[PDB]
């Protein structure tokens, strides 16, 4: 349990994914200017729908979620 | 009409792109023509001159950033020899 | 606030002074006695204070 | 991205825009004025009027971004 | 009085070739802006939320006269770097009022001083600063449309200009290329939502636009979605250029590459002018009736970048080791709570959007000012580490890792301090400034309802706490690196020093060491008053805080 | 080794790596059947049984100046 | 356009290796203390 | 009432587009000339993932809200707590299933129960400068109103405990309370 | 004890104290010693303009409280209808 599950299910286990997850994001910036206007249009629609389809704000918060699930994911 | 089909092509330009920055400044250009085309539009079905000179003003504003941006553009080719993104 | 105050009240008199057709403007004389009532008011107000609190000291 | 932007987009045209784009054709019907016709400008002219008086700050602003232009290129390209 | 010093300043620009006179011309812009300062000053005696100006086109409040004095101060701190050399010769024997004002000291100082270093030959420079603080100004006081437009690329366009000003540099023209070529895709969206504004109400004035918002806030043939879905559209625009995510990519690129001084101006001087133009948008476009227009409100971009904004910001910034790449999403986070702030529209959020923004700008101020002193303290300091041999660039940017501050405790303790002092402000503990500031804003969010944003503003600084310990833990927990030049004090190295009085009479000489070359005054004195702003606020916030107060009040004034 | 001199130890490297697993145990910790099981015992069951049975009792007995003919029973 | 020291994510995994985790197999390490003997 | 089973389907559609739309970028920031069909090929399992969870978390919902013909915060989190452990069942680890499930539990209840601010906030409508003067010189209440919610025993024994407690006893035990004497004289 | 004059007199001095301290230079040679009445002094000036600043936001913050009771009352009065 302390020198355990606690760590897992507390700071050191938070230290493991949160690194892997701050490393993954940063795999993004590629510094390629052509990405980065893709990403900036990718945005922008996405702006546009939730606002546009009066999307309900519960798959907004599962949208981010997903993504930080797959930014979990290498590779 | 006419005007958002041109701003689809101009946005397009960045999604059809990966390595030709040039293009890029030309996807800028497409964009801000079709918006001023839009204006245009609007404020002769409006009867306002008002709106004749903020395209004018636009027009002057987009030829001002287009000579900005290829300044910059050379500033960077000089040091570099391409305008190529190794993709 | 809900209502609100023009930042640019002299816009009521915008407009070409060209080309006029007769009756194309309408009538402001109502908006003109609104503002006109605006700063007789206020100018009041300096005057009941300035007057009126200056005379203890 | 083309029936994204295209459907948000088209939603927002005002219908003076839109009103001759995709039987019961509607036509568009103009008579004259004299009163409006003494002295008509041409619309350089009727730009003319209103650009250096009624509307100069934007003449002013946009001098600033011609000569912020002018002196920005020459200083990033050429050797002093 | 700004347009004035930029023709002026043009005109001898123009005629001089001589790159001796940047450090001058620089001086004249600091002399320039403290004019701005009082002019804006004497501006300042009247009540009211607007009074429209130049026929309608521009405006002025109580708030936007605070915010141009705000700007101006902010950039004649930020001037002090391209108008004092960054080291100077103390010695006790030079000290005295009668010393500094009737004697002079003669040495060689080009190599001390760095005379020729590439931030003191750009005459250019103070002027192009000029034409990005007019764009910002300018921006603030807009009335109109058209004015909006014209404002914002006039201050984006000399922030390209500022990015590629150094010329010589890969680094430089490489950021200045990205920055103009996302940022002309975010003007793009801002033209787009102007435009559409205009075919929709057939009115450039935003008066205008805010009285027919008014009348659609009631409670069919022209119901007016076109107003949300145009600001959404060019609130994107803003949003890029703030560096919000998720349009947040291209900062961290473009801060690291460009040179640290830049960087400081680049950095600091935008937020300020966006932001507070935001807030009056924000403020006149409210939805007060529930009704179908606030259901699709433009200002949930805001919330939900803020959002975005601090997550990015936090947990992207764990696995960052150069230091101004920290920075830009140091300042991502904090952007999501000067947004959270803004989107909560109540008198309370606004307080904490008014306070938030100054005490962060003073904050990012005095980070990117000790970055730079201690970059030009290691003047006198050799190391042999293989990782720093390889920095590219190193004249622009003298410190580009974290690493490199790595014992620098035990190189300056007080400076170390500062620095200290500064990174635990934006982590928010109390006492300092910093957590003033998130207390405000997390009162406010939790007072009108924003709890879950409240709860996840929270979890994420306990994130963005880690990186920020992780350069506290560098400077202190560690020895240096760096070592003193065994040259520079190698017991047979003097140069020489003559001082003379106003008569150019000899009056003694001196032998002087690398011992006596400090840090110079202007760059000392400003970390030091910030400093103690950050530390002592406690004992000074009544009319700093109270300014705040007014200031909503009017704009909320019913 | 730790600042001050100190007095010499037959510093024992047998127990000296024992000391060292104990400090770097947490960096292996597993999720297994054992180790959840065990987790939950301890983190779940016995803390709820404790707040259960505390929650049952609460208030139930008094024995302030309680004589013959009462009830320690208070509920 | 930037240089891999300053944006690669190779200069990051080398800063915070995979490895600064330790991920035995019950095969390698039953008692879950590092392979301790 | 509600159908889960048609609802479901709108919440796959509405999560499974936009992972479409993820599968297009990723398709389009492809190096490799692979094509336009690797939208299902490649990044095809990707918007599969997003429809199945979505659509799992607006079944599961709906269901719960048909179960307990209710419709209150904790709905949304046990469709989050499926939600996350669909996320959770295309890794294949069991606490990964478990983790992510909490995760999304947790954080679409947190925002259900407080009402986030992400599309509006509930308006009061009403004198905010009333609402706060009377929570905040709301000093005294009558004491019912405290006992129906703390209770009775535990140190809180308002005048007449004895002898309500005197009839709760005997209400349970069957025993009259006579506590005796001390004093032998009476 | 907040009283603006010492305080601000206080914290010239220890704008002057940090400086020196950033700089690595003594705190104490005779000939710098102009510098703590100095920046002390200027820190005394800084404060009495703070001090007439507080005096004006302090009637702002008057008048702008009873015009917020003089607004609640008539609304008041208003709904007595
Ligand atoms: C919160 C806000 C409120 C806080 C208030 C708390 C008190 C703060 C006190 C700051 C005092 C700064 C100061 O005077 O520095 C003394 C400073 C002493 O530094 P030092 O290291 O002992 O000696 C200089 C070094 O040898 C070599 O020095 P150097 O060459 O490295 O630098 C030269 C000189 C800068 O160059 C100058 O000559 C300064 C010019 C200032 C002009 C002010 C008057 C303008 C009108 C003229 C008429 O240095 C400075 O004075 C630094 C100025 C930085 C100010 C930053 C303020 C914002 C942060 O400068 C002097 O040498 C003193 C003589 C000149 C004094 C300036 C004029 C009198 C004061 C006017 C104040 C405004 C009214
Ligand atoms: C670490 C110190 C704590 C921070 C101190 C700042 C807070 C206290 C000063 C706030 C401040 C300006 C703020 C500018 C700085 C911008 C941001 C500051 C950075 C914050 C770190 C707000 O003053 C304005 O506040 C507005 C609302 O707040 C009011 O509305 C304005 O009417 C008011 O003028 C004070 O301005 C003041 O300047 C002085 C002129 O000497 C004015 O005195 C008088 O003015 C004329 C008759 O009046 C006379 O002709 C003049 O002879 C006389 O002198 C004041 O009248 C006032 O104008
Ligand atoms: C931080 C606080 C900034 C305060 C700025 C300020 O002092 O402006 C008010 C003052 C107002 O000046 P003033 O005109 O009111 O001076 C007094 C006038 N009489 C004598 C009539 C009372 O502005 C300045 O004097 C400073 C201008 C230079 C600014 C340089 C700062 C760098
Ligand atoms: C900050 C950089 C240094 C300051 C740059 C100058 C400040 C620009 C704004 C400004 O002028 O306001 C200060 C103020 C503006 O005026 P003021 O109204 O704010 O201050 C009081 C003015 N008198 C003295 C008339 C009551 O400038 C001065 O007052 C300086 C007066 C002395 C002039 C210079 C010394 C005499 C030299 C004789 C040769
Ligand atoms: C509180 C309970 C959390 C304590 C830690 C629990 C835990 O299990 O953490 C482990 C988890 C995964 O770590 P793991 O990837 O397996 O280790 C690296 C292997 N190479 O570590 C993680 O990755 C957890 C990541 C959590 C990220 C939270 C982000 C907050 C933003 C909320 C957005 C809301 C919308
Ligand atoms: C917070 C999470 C931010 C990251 C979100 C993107 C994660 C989803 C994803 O996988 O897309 C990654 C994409 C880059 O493409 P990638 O799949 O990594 O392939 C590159 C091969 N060279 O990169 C992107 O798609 C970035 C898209 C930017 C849009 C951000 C959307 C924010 C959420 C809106 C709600
Ligand atoms: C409230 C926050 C809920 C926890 C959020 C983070 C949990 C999560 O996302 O899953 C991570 C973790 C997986 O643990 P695991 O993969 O076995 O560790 C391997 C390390 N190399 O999952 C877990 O370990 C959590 C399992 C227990 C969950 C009980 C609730």
């Amino acid at each position: 349990l302390d020198k355990g599950s606690i760590e897992l299910f507390g700071p050191y286990g938070l230290e493991r994914g949160l690194v892997k997850l701050s490393k993954n994001i940063s795999s993004l910036s590629t510094s390629h200017v052509t990405t980065y206007a893709l990403y900036i249009l990718v945005g922008f629609i996405l702006y546009l729908i939730y606002n546009n389809l009066l999307l309900d704000y519960s798959y907004l918060l599962l949208i981010i979620i997903l993504l930080l699930l797959l930014m979990m994911i290498g590779e | 009409n006419i005007t958002l089909i041109l701003f689809l092509i101009g946005i397009l330009g960045f999604v059809l792109n990966r390595k030709n920055i040039i293009l890029m400044l030309i996807s800028i250009e497409i964009m801000l023509l079709s918006i001023t085309f839009l204006i245009l539009l609007s404020s002769l079905n409006m009867d306002d001159i008002i709106g004749q000179t903020y395209a004018i003003y636009i027009i002057v504003v987009a030829g001002a950033e287009s000579a900005i941006g290829l300044g910059i553009l050379v500033a960077f080719y000089r040091l570099r020899g391409s305008i190529a993104i190794e993709y | 606030s809900r209502h609100i105050e023009l930042k640019y009240p002299e816009v009521f008199s915008h407009g070409s002074p060209f080309n006029v057709p007769a009756g194309f403007y309408p009538n402001l004389d109502h908006v003109i006695e609104h503002y006109r009532k605006q700063h007789l008011e206020e100018e009041e107000r300096k005057a009941k204070k300035l007057a009126a609190a200056a005379a203890a000291a | 991205v083309g029936i994204i932007i295209s459907s948000f987009l088209f939603k927002m045209l005002p219908y003076g825009v839109i009103i001759s784009n995709q039987k019961n054709d509607l036509f568009f019907i103009t008579s004259k004025i004299w009163d409006g016709a003494l002295a008509e400008n041409n619309h350089i002219s009727s730009i003319g009027n209103i650009m250096y008086t009624n509307y100069n700050v934007w003449l002013i602003l946009a001098s600033f971004i011609l000569l912020l232009a002018m002196v920005g290129a020459i200083v990033i390209t050429i050797k002093p | 009085m700004i347009m004035i010093s930029i023709l002026s300043l043009l005109l001898s620009t123009s005629v001089t070739l001589r790159r001796d006179m940047s450090i001058l011309f620089n001086r004249i812009s600091i002399i320039a802006l403290a004019y701005c300062i009082l002019h804006d000053t004497m501006s300042l005696s009247f009540i009211s939320k607007g009074i429209g100006l130049h026929g309608g086109l521009l405006h002025i409040t109580n708030l936007t006269q605070i915010f141009h004095i705000f700007i101006f101060i902010i950039s004649i701190l930020i001037l002090q770097l391209t108008s004092f050399y960054p080291r100077k010769v103390w010695i006790p024997e030079y000290s005295s009022l009668k010393d500094i004002f009737f004697n002079k000291i003669l040495y060689y100082r080009t190599k001390i001083i760095n005379k020729m270093g590439e931030h003191m030959k750009i005459i250019e420079y103070p002027l192009i600063l000029l034409f990005v603080i007019s764009g910002a100004v300018f921006l603030i006081s807009t009335n109109d449309l058209v004015s909006i437009f014209l404002s914002i690329e006039l201050q984006s366009y000399g922030l390209y200009l500022l990015s590629t000003i150094y010329r010589n540099s890969e680094l430089s023209t490489t950021g200045g290329l990205i920055y103009f070529l996302l940022g002309g895709l975010s003007s793009c969206f801002i033209l787009l939502g102007t435009s559409l504004l205009y075919v929709n109400s057939g009115t450039t004035s935003l008066d205008g636009l805010y009285i027919l918002n008014s009348i659609s806030d009631v409670n069919s043939w022209y119901k007016p979605y076109y107003l949300n879905f145009s600001l959404l559209i060019f609130s994107i625009g803003f949003l890029f250029k703030v560096s919000a995510a998720p349009f947040h990519f291209w900062s961290p690129d473009v801060y690291d590459a460009i040179p640290t001084i830049v960087t400081t101006f680049v950095a600091i001087i935008a937020k300020i002018s966006i932001f507070i133009f935001l807030l009056e948008l924000v403020y006149y476009t409210n939805s007060n009736a529930n009704s179908y227009l606030s259901e699709f409100s433009w200002t949930y971009a805001l919330l939900i970048s803020s959002l975005l904004s601090l997550i990015i910001g936090t947990v992207v910034g764990l696995t960052q080791f150069r230091i101004k790449r920290l920075l830009a999403y140091s300042t991502i986070s904090h952007v999501g709570f000067i947004l959270l702030a803004l989107s909560v529209s109540s008198i309370e959020s606004t307080q904490a959007f008014i306070f938030y923004l100054i005490q962060y700008s003073i904050s990012n101020l005095n980070a990117f000012f000790i970055l730079i002193t201690i970059g030009f303290s290691l003047y006198g300091y050799v190391t042999n580490n293989k990782e720093y041999k390889s920095l590219l660039d190193k004249n622009n940017s003298p410190i580009q890792l974290i690493s490199q501050l790595k014992g620098y405790f035990y190189i300056n303790p007080l400076l170390s301090l500062s620095l200290a002092i500064t990174i635990f402000s934006f982590v928010g503990v109390p006492p300092l400034v910093g957590f003033f500031a998130k207390q405000m804003v997390l009162s406010a969010a939790l007072d009108n309802g924003y709890i879950f944003l409240s709860l996840i503003a929270i979890i994420t600084s306990v994130i963005g706490a880690v990186y920020y310990l992780n350069v506290i833990k560098e400077i202190f927990f560690y020895s240096p690196e760096h070592e003193v030049n065994p040259v520079l004090n190698e017991s047979d190295s003097n140069f020489s020093l003559r001082i003379l009085n106003e008569k150019n009479v000899l009056i003694r000489s001196v032998l002087l060491k690398g011992r006596n070359i400090f840090i110079s005054s202007p760059f000392s004195i400003t970390i030091s008053i910030i400093t103690n702003v950050i530390l002592l606020f406690i004992f000074m916030n009544k009319e700093w805080l109270s300014m705040g107060t007014i200031l909503v009040q009017i704009l909320f004034s019913a | 080794m730790a600042g001050l001199q100190h007095y010499k130890i037959a510093m024992d490297p047998a127990l000296v790596r024992l000391g060292s697993m104990i400090s770097n145990r947490y960096k292996y910790f597993r999720w297994t059947k054992r180790t959840a099981l065990v987790s939950f015992m301890y983190v779940v069951v016995v803390p709820s049984t404790i707040g259960y049975l505390a929650y049952k009792t609460d208030g139930l007995w008094d024995l302030r100046a309680k004589r013959r003919g009462d009830l320690i029973s208070e509920r | 356009f930037l240089p891999e020291a300053m944006v690669g994510r190779s200069k990051i995994d080398e800063k915070y290796p995979d490895s600064d985790y330790p991920t035995l197999t019950d095969k390698e390490d039953p008692d879950m203390n590092g392979g301790y003997i | 009432p509600k159908d889960a089973v048609h609802l479901g389907l709108k919440g796959a559609a509405v999560v499974g587009g936009i992972g479409l739309l993820f599968a297009a970028v990723r398709t389009s920031l492809a190096r490799k000339n692979v094509g336009p069909w690797a939208i299902f090929t490649r990044n095809g399992k990707l918007a599969a993932t997003f429809a199945a969870v979505g659509g799992a978390y607006d079944f599961t919902r709906a269901a719960a809200a048909n179960l307990r013909e209710k419709e209150d915060w904790v709905n949304n989190g046990i469709g989050g707590l499926f939600a996350g452990a669909t996320m959770g069942l295309t890794t294949g680890r069991i606490p990964r299933v478990l983790g992510f499930a909490a995760l999304t539990g947790v954080v679409l209840a947190t925002a259900e129960y407080a009402g986030s601010g992400l599309r509006g906030v509930f308006k009061r409508d009403v004198d905010e400068y009333e609402r706060k003067e009377f929570l905040r010189k709301n000093r005294r209440r009558p004491i019912e109103e405290t006992l129906a919610e703390i209770g009775e025993g535990r140190g809180i024994k308002p005048p007449g405990y004895y002898e309500r407690r005197a009839q709760r006893l005997k209400e349970k035990y069957g025993v009259d309370i006579n506590p005796v004497c001390a004093d032998p004289d009476q | 004890m907040v009283n603006r004059i010492l305080f601000w007199t206080g914290f010239g001095l220890a704008v002057r104290f940090w400086q020196l301290g950033i700089e690595m230079r003594p705190f104490f040679n005779r000939k710098s010693l102009w510098a703590y009445p100095l920046f002390g002094g200027v820190g005394a000036s800084f404060g009495y303009w703070l001090q007439s600043i507080d005096e004006k936001q302090t009637k702002m913050l008057e008048e702008r409280k009873q015009a917020i009771l003089e607004k609640r009352a008539r609304r008041a009065q208003r709904q007595a209808e």
